[PDB]
This record gives C-alpha cells, structure tokens and sequence, in this order.
RNA sequence: UCCGUAACUUCGGGAUAAGGAUUGGCUCUAAGGGCUGGGUCGGUCGCGGCCGGCGCCUAGCAGCCGACUUAGAACUGGUGCG
RNA sequence: UACCUGGUUGAUCCUGCCAGUAGCAUAUGCUUGUCUCAAAGAUUAAGCCAUGCAUGUCUAAGUACGCACGGCUACAGUGAAACUGCGAAUGGCUCAUUAAAUCAGUUAUGGUUCCUUUGGUCGCUCGCACUUGGAUAACUGUGGUAAUUCUAGAGCUAAUACAUGCCGACGGGCGCUGACCCCCUUCGCGGGGGGGAUGCGUGCAUUUAUCAGUGGUGACUCUAGAUAACCUCGGGCCGAUCGCACGCCCUGGCGGCGACGACCCAUUCGAACGUCUGCCCUAUCAACUUUCGAUGGUAGUCGCCGUGCCUACCAUGGUGACCACGGGUGACGGGGAAUCAGGGUUCGAUUCCGGAGAGGGAGCCUGAGAAACGGCUACCACAUCCAAGGAAGGCAGCAGGCGCGCAAAUUACCCACUCCCGACCCGGGGAGGUAGUGACGAAAAAUAACAAUACAGGACCUGUAAUUGGAAUGAGUCCACUUUAAAUCCUUUAACGAGGAUCCAUUGGAGGGCAAGUCUGGUGCCAGCAGCCGCGGUAAUUCCAGCUCCAAUAGCGUAUAUUAAAGUUGCUGCAGUUAAAAAGCUCGUAGUUGGAUCUUUUUACUUUGAAAAAAUUAGAGUGUUCAAAGCAGGCCCGCCUGGAUACCGCAGCUAGGAAUAAUGGAAUAG
RNA sequence: ACGGACCAGAGCGAAAGCAUUUGCCAAGAAUGUUUUCAUUAAUCAAGAACGAAAGUCGGAGGUUCGAAGACGAUCAGAUACCG
RNA sequence: UCCAAACUAAUUU
C-alpha cells in the first residue's frame, strides 16, 4: 500500500534507481487521521511488535498548561485559528501538533479566584470575599503582591476564550495536550491572526 | 530471512567448540541465555564432545531429563543452554562440580573445582543504574540483575555473588595492577596484570596487560575481566596458568615428554 | 489553459504538426499596489508656534485608499459545463 | 622447471602472425578387472507439470461424562475426537531480477522494534470472594449438494477459550485545603511559634507542561527525584488457573515445591534503516535532475523510529571528463576456484555468509516476526473436474514425466546418526541419513613372479625363447560372522577358483614440428590424408591394408570456452627513421610532473598493536594397511594427549619513527 | 604577370613559407648585463589561432601558361605521350 | 629520345 521506502527516490545526482525488491511490510504507511472537534472518537491501530497507537478522529476536551503557575487543567476546544504548516487546514477544523486553539477559560478562572482570591476577566460571592481568619488572611497577602497577569492574556479571560498551542501528537496518541500560549510567543501568533483578517 | 534463524550449520559454527566436518551437517544452535552466541558453551557439546558420558544426541537429553545437570546452583534441562564463562555446571551426583574458564589457546578447558569452590562465581558489572523510587541496579555480564548494590562497585568491575542466593559478597575495582583474563579476541584466555588503561574518547579504550613471563600485550576493554586483586587470581587457574607459550615452546615440551 | 509535438529543411521554418487532458455553479484562500504619518524633552507664552540641550523608526511600522488579474482548494449538479 | 619448435626466401638476418606444446572444465568417441572418495537438468526453458510424499504437536501439571478400553461414591487410570496453546516467517530449491544497488570490511542507533530464553519486578495504589456471567465445538440427531479438507438447522456440555469482577494488604503516611485551639510579644495596629477537625489528591506504565540538579556519558532534551494534571470503552498493570506432596495451629487458621501466565526494566537471538571505502564494458551515451520531489529551509502528517517518507509554504539548488546520466552484460555479491618465476589473466549458477523470487504483477489477513505463496484476495497467462448450475489450481521442495537441447541420476529405505519444531525423555521431519544410477573428477592398484634347460652375451654375472618345471596369489564363485534402522559394500575367514595362466588392454600414431619404418601389397591428383608446412597424376618414408615399431596406459582421442606459452596488450616489460605506427604547426584548461635551501603545523609513508566467521590455501602433530583424506589418537582400574600457527588487498582504528613528499606561522605586523 | 644571374648543403619564421628599390608600422631570436621579480615551470584531453597546392563563393583583372574541349600526328587502337 | 604488345589448365628434379 502507502510506502515510506526510500527506493523510490532518484539519487543525489538525480540518477533512477530500479528497484530490487518487493515492498516490504516494515515500509508501510497509514493514511492520516485528520482529527476533527467533535464527540470523541478513537480508534486503535494494532502496529508494529503488537503494540498499539490511539488515533483520535474527532476530540473535544484537551489538557493545557497554563505554564507560568504549573497550572493544568482538562479543559473543552472550541475550534482552530491558525496552522503554520496549512492555511487550510484551519477551515476545515483539523487538530495537528503545532496548530494553534482556543479553548474555554472557565477551569482557569476558578482556580486562579481560589488561589490568589480576586477576580480575572470580571465587569459566588463565597469562593472571592470570604471571611478568612487572620492567619489564613496573611497568606492571601504574599500572595497578592505577585497576581499580576499581563494585559494581554487578561483579555483572553473576558471573552472567556484562551488562545492556546497543541503540543501532543493526535493520531499517534488520542490525545490533545498542549499550553497556553503567553509572552512573546502570544503576541507572534496574535499579530498573524491579525494579519489574516 | 523474514524471522529469526533457528539452525546453525556445522562449518559457520564457533571454531572453539571443535566439532567435525563429516558427523552431520548441522550444530546444535544454542537457545537464548544469558551468553552470546559466539561465547557460550552449549549443554549437549560440552557432555557429549568433551566429557565421553553419552555418545549421541539421545543419550545427552536421558542425562539432563532426569535432572542430574545444574548450572549455577540452579537445574536446567534444555541440551542446548548457553553455558559461558566464569559458569559453574554442578553435576552432583559424580560429584565433579566443573567451572568453564578458557585455556591459554582460547577454548574451554575441562576444569574442575572444589565442592567449596562451586558456591560462587565471578561477575563482570556491565551496566549501573537507577530505577523506580531511586533505587539502584547492577547488569553483570551474565543476564542476572542485582538490586541495591554497593555505592562503590562501578563498570566493568568484577564481583563475587553466592549461587542459590543471588546476593553481592565481596568486589574487584578495575585497577592498575589487579589480576585479569583475556575473554574475546586474539589474546583469548590469556592471565596477566593491567599494565596500561589507555582510554579513547567516543571509540573503543584498549588495556595493555603484562603477562607473568614478561611478556606484553593490549586487548580492548570490552574483552578484560578482571579474575584477581593484585596477583592472587581468585578463582583456581587451569593447567598452564593462562601463559601463551609459543609453537617451539610447546613442540619442545611435547618433544620432552617422550 | 496545461502538456506534447515527427519527417524534412534554404536552420528561418515545418507547427495550432500530430496526440492528449481541462473548462459550470458556489464558498473560500493566497499573491500582485498607492497615498499619509517614523520628531526623543513645551528647554519652555508671538490652546498654536519662535532657535537649540533633549533621542534612536535605521531587518520598518502605523493609518487610510484602490483597481483588475492569476494560481490553489472545498462543496455541488441526472458527466453537465468554450 | 623463470623452456620454446615448424611455417614468407635461391639462400640470410628480421618484423610478424598462423600451427604446434602444457594444463583446466563441459560435451563426446573408443575402451574399462579390482577398490576408496565424489560432482551430477546451472548453461537452452525463473518452460509446463499427471500421481505420491515434503509440518505438525500433550505433560504428574489448560478443557474428557466418547463404556473406546478399564480397577474398586463430584473427579480411579488409559484415552480417539474436539476446543485452547504453540510452531507453521526455520529448513529446502533456484539465480530471473539487480552495477554504490545487492555485497564486503568498518562503524552508529545518545535515531528503533524484539515471541521466546535467562535475571529482575509482581500486598509499593487508602479505593459472590469458600469462586461470577454467557456462549460454542467434539458428541447426538435432521439434512442439502453432480462435486471439495463444502457446510446448514435443531438439542446438549466445558476452560489458562470468552467475558465480568471483589476482599485482603490497610494502621495510615504524604502532599494540599483549612475550620479551630494554643503559646510569646504589642498602648494598640501589628508581629511571631506549634497543634489541628472536616474536605481534595496519592503507585508503576501512558500524555503534556513546569521545577531542581541520585547515578552515568567524550557528548543528553539520559536516568532518578519534585509539582500540576491527564489516562483513549476499538479500554495498560495490579493471578476468579493447574499439579505434586500434604503438614502445622487453635470447626476454622496457616504452610513446602512446581507448572502456567503477566504491564514493565534488562538480556539473548536478531531485525530494519544509516556512516566511511571498494565493482565489469561502453562517448557511434556529454550533460543529467526539477511546480508528477529534483537539492535545501520551516512546520507538520505518516511510520517501530532518523529522513522529501509525504503534504503545505518557501529557497534555487543538486550531480558531471576525477567519466555524471544513458545503454549493455553469456552480471546475484562475497568467502573462493583454474592458471601461475615475479607481476598477472580468467572464472565463481553451485553445499558457507548475505540478498532475492515461488507462472506474471498487485493488494492483504494473522502474528513477536510475512507484503508469506506446501496463506488468502483480485486481474493477466495457462490449466483441471463438471449433471453446465459451479468448484479447485501453482514441483525455481524429494522423486517422477513432457518439452528444450551438445548437455545432467531411483515416482528406493529410514528417523538409527546430525539437528530442528511442539504442551514434549514418548510425536513429527523427502531437513538430513543410507542404498541404487555415476569413466564429472581425485587417491590406491592386477593383468605375472621364479627356477632349470636351450641359447646369446659381458667383463662367474646377465639378457632372449609358440621349450620345460611346480611355487605364489587374486579376479570370480561362495557358507558364516561382522557392518547397519534393517541391509549392501569394504575389512575378516572356510569352501572351491590359472598355462595359450584364451581369466586375451586398449587409445592414438610412425615425412618434418615430435617419440617411432625409406618393410610389403593395393590405389594412380582418384579415393583419401593432413591442426601447420604438406602427401597422392604407376617404384606413395604421409592414402587403404598386413607386418613391425612408438607413446601414454585402465584409460586415451576429439570439439569448444579459457590460462600459461605471450616481452603478441608490455605496472614489472613492448614498439612508433625505412617492418603496423609521431597529430601539419603552435597556443591552451583539466590531468600528470615539478630546482636548491633549515640539526649536522596537518597528512602521505614506515613500523607496531588491536579488531578481524568457518571452510578452502599454506602449514604443525598423527603409520587412514599406503595415499587422497580424517581430527584423531596413544599408554599398561583407568591414565596421557591433540583438535596448532601463519596468511586475510584496500579502507577505518592504535602507538613508535621523522628521511622522503606535500602543507602551514611574523611584512599595511592586526 | 614575373623578380633571373648574384643565390650557397647560407639566413629568417611556429609551421605553411619567405628575394627589385625606398619609406612607414608592429614583432622577434641570439648575444651583452655584478638590472628586476622570485618558482611564476615542463608536457598537455576539451577548446583555440595559423595552415602550400588544387577547389568553392563574391568583386576586379586577364600577359603568359593551361585541366576540360577542339584539331594535327604517332599507333593494330591512342578518346595518351609529341605538336 | 621513330615505333617494340603478349606468353601451358596439361603438373613429378
Ligand atoms: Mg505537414
Ligand atoms: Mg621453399
Ligand atoms: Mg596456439
Ligand atoms: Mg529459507
Ligand atoms: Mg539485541
Ligand atoms: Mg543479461
Ligand atoms: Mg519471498
Ligand atoms: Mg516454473
Ligand atoms: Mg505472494
Ligand atoms: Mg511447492
Ligand atoms: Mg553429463
Ligand atoms: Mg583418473
Ligand atoms: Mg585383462
Ligand atoms: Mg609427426
Ligand atoms: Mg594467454
Ligand atoms: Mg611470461
Ligand atoms: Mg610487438
Ligand atoms: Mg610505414
Ligand atoms: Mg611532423
Ligand atoms: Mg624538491
Ligand atoms: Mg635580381
Ligand atoms: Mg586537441
Ligand atoms: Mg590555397
Ligand atoms: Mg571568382
Ligand atoms: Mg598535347
């Protein structure tokens, strides 16, 4: 079927090879997955020394990484804005390993109001201005002093919507991990998003 | 091939286990063990082409069915186990206790030890590392693992474990000086003292050995076992001593001794 | 439009040789330009300037504006489409 | 053994080829007593194949309610069949394909998979068990079909099949959360120190992010640890299994050894893909590759993994007179083989290693491992049964047959040896072994020896005889042992077995090369011979015959490939004034080659060390009766002893040497 | 058109080739040198310039000679020698 | 410096 031989190849000079042998099993190749958004969907693939890869058709749910409080959460995809290696592969909604999403905020906005108590990406009450003893109200207080997250990923928490990167590789694993994007590397991809409208 | 092999022809087999050209056409094709192929000794040629005590193939798994071969402390039953060197094959009910360690012309000599001798053998440390919860481990040149060995014993040292009991009783570092044989190449079975570790970074390193008449000679590192603490080898040498005599040397004690 | 083109020849030609593929609709995607502003501290009065400490766009940004054309892709039809 | 001889002329010296000469291996011709080894449908047709066989397998230890047998109350013990497990990816055959490809040496996987075996690990996880569920085969019973190793329907019944799933360990500990108590200050604010309920999490493997820097490496983004989590229903692990012996504690409760299985880590056998260097002929093949990936960059996809492997977006590269690209090959590669003074030349289908393919291609299932063909699935080619509806095929496996041809063996016996596979001490093996056919070839070796005469000689010795004499043996016949799986042959030993010892030696020759006749008869440029020069037209040293003689001999001619001869391909080592031949002349880039100079940086070189599969070759030891061989053997309860050493271009690695040969340092001193 | 005799085993040129006088243009060997640079060299596939005569294509010119052609002889013939 | 061509298949040293 799908071979990834070599033989096939011309030369470094550019001169044909003829082949010497039969394609073998080892060569083989699968077609690709083409992972969509949707209801989970996997599929096994029984590989090589009877091992087997997860490939995923259809995910929803992923796990980031918030990265700068070695904060992960399982949060929900809502769908794809950019791809380096294709432009279209983000209008068909294709989830590969560098490809760029945006997620749901929600698991990020309720531990970040638990551990440093003030609000993110706010215009119930109990978890933000609680009744805190005098000891436990100190340590809120060191904790105060370093809760200033950048202005532009405290823009992502009001829409609701993180922009985030996949890091996993879905079609090998079944999985879709990655981290949100902050930083330098935010302000990269937000400018070719912008550059695209 | 489109998998492994299972026979071995009777010309492509190793030249020390000294078979002949006109019995059959195949060899007896050692299973997996512990020992390389090209290094090990198997069961059926060692009691059948060495020993005399049975004369056919037939005859070598009567023997060994009826559990009267043990390799280290242990009963093994298949004819074609890979016994190597520094293995000891307890008979028991001759009571002979052998211990394979190779001559001075690099085959395996018919060697026998004392009933006190065959508690234990010897153990080249292969590989060093850690596991789960930190916890270390040993790779000896046999296929045995070691949990929780001492902090001191790195690679290619040699140690001295109990048979039946698996555990580390005392250890050799790989020193200038200490005592060691030649197990692969050129200099098979060769006894000497480490003269010279010259080390070559990314390729192999080379040891130069000094021999017990003054002679001298390198061997790579791979292939030095390290059998003695300074000169007392601790295990009983064979017949010769591990000393490479040369062809008019050994003509004259052959002509000697008529 | 994209390929592919022999004999022969006065080397110019033969030649649209011959031969084959493609063509609709719809939804997108790239690529191809032009005008403006790069002015760091009022040093400081005839909310604008008068002469200069005061600074480093210098791998160019930012605003607005503008035609037409080429290539690629998805979908879609009773295989229809110059 | 570093070798030449005949042929141009009237004669000579030459250049030069033709012809001899010697192996080698294929065919063939004539002949052939013994005996030991031994090739053998490769060459043309990787052409097509009738019939048979070549792969199955059970322990005390997965599942027996088949009376199929069988002993004295769940189950004695054998046990056909069937499920389950495992193997069937090895072996064997052939050489079509294939020219940096295969392959070889060398290295790497710090860039990957790995059934099995061996060794670790297997209460590390805080969360019906004294045993859970359903199904199916064998069997029994109804069938269908022209047909096959086709299968349908219905009733049973099992598990280490298939599912499902708990207790125990198990007291907690550890992280977070923090109600709350408590202590020391403080005018107070404040600040400081412990305890702590209730909740959330917790182990390996997996996946991602982050932190810190137990052991290792030349070198880690290694190993280990810490933290936040996640963990796929087409689903990671964490034993609902089996046998031996069975004890021990107070019905209960514990315990010895095994088997079988496990995610994972090593290990073993490897596998795959990379590194460097190495290949025959051809220029009447000089430019090739590239939006149909050609070279590279970035991101991915795929894959067991590294990678243009593939896709997207970019860049315009990459290779070539140091022979690319294209074509050819009476090309599988190598270890090797024949010849050989030194160099070489030619061969290697062929028993070992590696590769490839199973009529042609293509696609796959299962599995650790296959793009498998004694597995499926197509289409092409061919071919087989048929009731015309359909069904089945793959001898380049062992035999055998047809065809093709110059060209190649018995449809034999056996698992006894060698080994392989299986659940296995028991089964299986056309692997392999043993016989038959065997002038492929190689080793050994009969076809007479003696004595007396008759004679001849020689300086008491020897020769010649269709004279004579009894002495010796095998060939052959043939009991028996031995041999062996059973045989056969050889070896051994009785019985016979020689005078023309008729128990009969051929094959080529006799002008010269070139060993050996001017014999006799026939033929008359005829028939014929003759490798070459030649012979034969009426006295043939050459034809056809007889006689003699020579050569090598159980072998010897002949054809063809090829090596030496051949210093007639010339590196060693040829020629080029007139014999074959130096371009009309000069420039000129590659290429090749380069003056002297110094102590009297990188390489090349030289030496050494490693590491290099055996077989073969060289060679050591050893009375196979000798020898070819073989790895054996030898010495009086056993003892002693061998199974050597060398060589293995080049490339890569290692340490000495520093002549020769390149090359490098300070001149705008930077 | 051609440059005799002088004109040679003499010269020059890479070879082909080169001869009346004078002028102009550029070249070059050898010698001389106690100048300069300091190995810049030798031979050369591919490539390049030159290359008698005859022949070819354009112009010009055509005295001599003269392939082909036409005759006269010679000859057995003579589409040759000689004119 | 007038012309001047040819030479058994029938073989034996
Ligand atoms: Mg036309
Ligand atoms: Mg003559
Ligand atoms: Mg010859
Ligand atoms: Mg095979
Ligand atoms: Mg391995
Ligand atoms: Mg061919
Ligand atoms: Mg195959
Ligand atoms: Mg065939
Ligand atoms: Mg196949
Ligand atoms: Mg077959
Ligand atoms: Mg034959
Ligand atoms: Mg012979
Ligand atoms: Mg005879
Ligand atoms: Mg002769
Ligand atoms: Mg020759
Ligand atoms: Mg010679
Ligand atoms: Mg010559
Ligand atoms: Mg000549
Ligand atoms: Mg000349
Ligand atoms: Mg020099
Ligand atoms: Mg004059
Ligand atoms: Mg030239
Ligand atoms: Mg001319
Ligand atoms: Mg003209
Ligand atoms: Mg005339």
């Amino acid at each position: 079927g799908i071979s990834r031989d070599n033989w096939h190849k011309r030369r470094k000079t550019g001169g044909k090879r003829k082949p010497y042998h039969k394609k073998r099993k080892y060569e083989l190749g699968r077609p690709a997955a083409n992972t969509k958004i949707g209801p989970r969907r996997i599929h096994t693939v029984r590989v090589r020394g009877g091992n087997k890869k997860y490939r995923a058709l259809r995910l929803d749910v992923g796990n980031f990484s918030w990265g700068s409080e070695c904060c992960t959460r399982k949060t929900r995809i809502i769908d794809v804005v950019y791809n380096a290696s294709n432009n279209e592969l983000v209008r068909t909604k294709t989830l590969v390993k560098n490809c760029i999403v945006l997620i749901d905020s929600t698991p990020y906005r309720q531990w970040y109001e638990s551990h440093y108590a003030l609000p993110l990406g706010r215009k119930e009450e109990e978890i933000l201005n609680k009744k805190r003893s005098k000891k436990i109200q100190k340590k809120y207080d060191e904790r105060k002093k370093n809760a200033k997250i950048s202005s532009l990923l405290e823009e992502q928490f009001q829409q609701g919507k993180l922009l985030a990167c996949i890091a996993s590789r879905p079609g090998q694993c079944g999985r879709a991990d990655g981290y949100v994007l902050e930083g330098k590397e935010l302000e990269f991809y937000l400018r070719k998003i912008k550059a695209r409208k | 091939a489109r998998g492994p092999k299972k026979h071995l022809k009777r010309v492509a087999a190793p030249k020390h286990w000294m078979l002949d050209k006109l019995t059959g056409v195949f060899a007896p094709r050692p299973s997996t063990g512990p020992h390389k192929l090209r290094e090990c000794l198997p069961l059926i040629i060692f009691l059948r082409n060495r020993l005399k005590y049975a004369l056919t193939g037939d005859e070598v798994k009567k023997i060994c069915m009826q559990r009267f071969i043990k390799i280290d402390g242990k009963v093994r039953t298949d004819i074609t186990y890979p016994a190597g060197f520094m293995d000891v094959i307890s008979i028991d009910k001759t009571g002979e206790n052998f211990r394979l360690i190779y001559d001075t012309k690099g085959r395996f000599a018919v060697h026998r030890i004392t009933p006190e001798e065959a508690k234990y053998k010897l153990c080249k440390v292969r590989k060093i590392f850690v596991g789960t919860k930190g916890i270390p481990h040993l790779v000896t040149h046999d296929a045995r693992t070691i949990r929780y060995p001492d902090p001191l014993i790195k690679v290619n040292d040699t140690i001295q474990i109990d048979l039946e009991t698996g555990k580390i009783t005392d250890f050799i570092k790989f020193d200038t000086g200490n005592l060691c044989m030649v197990t692969g190449g050129a200099n098979l079975g060769r006894i000497g003292v480490i003269t010279n570790r010259e080390r070559h970074p990314g390729s192999f390193d080379v040891v130069h050995v000094k021999d017990a008449n003054g002679n001298s000679f390198a061997t790579r590192l791979s292939n030095i076992f390290v059998i003695g603490k300074g000169n007392k080898p601790w295990i009983s040498l064979p017949r010769g001593k591990g000393i490479r005599l040369t062809i008019a040397e050994e003509r004259d004690k052959r002509l000697a001794a008529k």
